[PDB]
RNA sequence: AAAACUUUCAGCAACGGAUCUCUUGGCUCUCGCAUCGAUGAAGAACGCAGCGAAAUGCGAUACGUAAUGUGAAUUG
RNA sequence: UGUGGAACGGGGUAUUGUAAGCAGUAGAGUCGAUCUGCUGAGAUUAAGCCUUUGUUCCCAAGAUUUGU
RNA sequence: GAAGUCGGCAAAAUGGAUCCGUAACUUCGGGAUAAGGAUUGGCUCUAAGGGU
RNA sequence: CAGAUCUUGGUGGAAGUAGCAAAUAUUCAAAUGAGAACUUUGAAGACUGAAGUGGGGAAAGGUUCCAUGUGAACAGCAGUU
RNA sequence: GUAGAGAUUCUGACGUGCAAAUCGAUCUUCAAAUUUGGGUAUAGGGGCGAAAGACUAAUCGAACCAUCUAGUAGCUGGUUCC
RNA sequence: GUACGUGAAAUUGCUGAAAGGGAAGCAUUGGAAAUCAGUCUUAC
């Protein structure tokens, strides 16, 4: 399957894919938006910090009801969380992308996360039982994730021509 | 690095106001946090006898002070785990100072 | 790992409850190998499985 | 007041299964035929294959026997 | 790397009501409720009390963002 | 100490046992645990109540 | 076809929101394992307290029994169970 | 007064519930007109009813199923290109 | 690539661009920015 972005030219990049991963699509999107653009090594440091509650993933789009924290101030936001299931999946994919770059012969010092995207996977669905003999949906929202790591990043009129000549050349 | 010390912990102050049904689990957590702060090791193993002594008077009544023996042991399987082993010490009165065990 | 089958067999062989069944926690590998009632009897003979004594219900205060 | 966010547009990628093409099916018309059962029918139940649950087929001769025809397969 | 921080210990303050142990020419009685002495003792005391020439331990670090 | 509230709604109070005491009324059976009072631990003792 | 609280199917905002708060309660070590608040063993703390959260049967179920094995899916967290 | 059978009050909890009738407290009864298992009988303009139009499979001032039936419509709604 | 022909819309993520002081959409006129065709070049 082909990726979303014009990069993934295999001469100077690596990429890694994940499909039908059973973790929340909204949390995955927030993690992807946070890590998009930072270097691969520093991305790993950030992800371990999130796992250890030393840094937090800012919640920008899917922020309804998300509590405030002091660890969102380095992103200029008030709402941030520590989604460990999503971060664990992103950590596994980033390790896979780093392995792909290793086998491909790239440079680990200069690699950055050039592209990362989360898409909604088909919902698996379940049932929940309500009051008054009612049943409704207990849907699950999985995610497709794809990551790409890479390196680095007049004519002039006759009067105008005569004016230009007589001013510049003549003096 | 590897060092063994006896401490007295003021569990009375750390359990003041704690819900009766979490007193003993809170005491174990306060032991772990007490060991982590003193020996600077995140890995703390509590001796089952120490757990027995904490839970001696039930889930609601924990002794006001405990005499603990903290040992910053290197490791068994890992190379540089550097964990704290915490056990209980039977003394007449826990109201006594910190000592360094040979 | 799992020793639930061994405990049910031990309780039946020792003629007591699973609450009264004790397995040597330092012999898990050999106890797990024991999978039949012959094997459980051999464990009980070797002392690796023990029927624990009843809890204390003294009638001293009642008699006094 | 830059970012975020929201909305719009486009590209790519998702979700979804519309559309187009197809069709051992259905529907309607016409033509022809007349043949169930106590000599056990229609229907039901349980079984039957080297490896089968269903469908299809069969009845302890059990995915069939005999006889006739074809002529060298069956096939995972 | 300081009249530094912490964990304890000591002192003060406060709450309760004289702890456990041992001893008695105390105890109705036929061993024994209880009482007395040591004993305003003992226990508790910052968990949002005060104070400490005390004891032991810890600290000269990582990350992140910022230019007139 | 019912001032609350449409209303003592909710809550409180009472409560076991022993002894004393117990009204109107009545279909004489009840009412009745009416209502009202007192007593209750521990310990050392005796006093009776049975069998051969 | 834009309508019929139209039909069928699909998908949104609400929204990572309401919520996952009855039945006293768990804790330590070890084992297994990629992974352990939840699996197993030991230790401790508890409860049901014989009109039981015990041991059985009838009605009903039908293989849920038992051992072994385990990528999912299901057990509204998790899961090696 | 317990088990058991009930269901007075809080007009409490809950009220997209644990529950299409449950939970808590309080309360009524508790040796008989008692409680109840299985077997059996009574079927829809019928049954059964210590009688509430109660109950008769969450359906009752006439159960449920399928047909007559695409019942009827002076009534509401919709009725597709320039 | 069996989650399998084609693969629409709703709706979604990414990227680029743009806009925004309690709605948005639209119409009209021009600016700005991006984009683009005609015409021409010739014929006599």
């Amino acid at each position: 399957v082909r990726y979303s972005a014009s990069p993934a030219l295999e001469t100077k990049c690596a990429k890694a894919r994940g499909a039908y991963l059973r973790t929340h699509f909204k949390n995955s999107r927030e993690v992807a938006f946070t890590i998009n653009g930072m270097s691969l090594k520093k991305a790993f440091i950030f992800l371990d910090n999130v796992k250890e509650h030393k840094q937090a993933v800012p919640f920008r789009r899917f922020n309804g009801g998300v509590g405030r924290t002091a660890q969102g101030k380095e992103f200029g936001v008030t709402q941030a969380r520590w989604p460990v299931k999503s971060v664990k999946f992103f950590y596994d994919l980033l390790k896979n992308a780093e392995a792909n770059a290793e086998a491909k012969g790239l440079d680990m010092d200069k690699l950055i996360i050039k592209h990362v995207q989360v898409n909604a996977a088909p919902k698996q669905r379940r049932r929940t039982y309500r009051a008054h003999g009612r049943v409704t949906a207990y849907l699950s929202s999985p995610s497709h994730i794809e990551i790409i790591v890479a390196e680095e990043e007049s004519r002039v009129s006759l009067k105008q021509g005569a004016k230009a000549r007589n001013l510049a050349a003549r003096k | 690095q590897v060092v063994t010390r006896d401490y007295t912990i003021h569990m009375h102050k750390r359990l003041y106001g704690v819900s009766f049904k979490k007193r003993a689990p809170r005491a174990i957590k306060e032991i772990v946090a007490f060991a982590q702060k003193h020996m600077q090791t995140k890995e703390v193993r509590v001796d089952p006898s120490l757990n027995k002594e904490v839970w001696k008077r039930g889930i609601r009544n924990v002794p006001h002070r405990l005499r603990l023996r903290l040992s910053r042991k290197r490791s068994d399987e890992d190379d540089k785990a550097l964990y704290t082993y915490v056990q209980a010490v039977d003394v007449a009165n826990p109201k006594m100072e910190t000592t360094v065990v040979e | 790992a799992n020793l639930r089958t061994q405990k049910r067999l031990a309780a039946s062989v020792l003629k007591c409850g699973k609450r009264k069944v004790w397995m040597d926690p330092n012999e898990i590998s050999e106890i797990s190998n024991a999978n039949s009632r012959q094997n459980v009897r051999k464990l009980i003979k070797d002392g690796l499985v023990i029927r624990k004594p009843n809890l204390m219900h003294s009638r001293f205060r009642i008699r006094k």
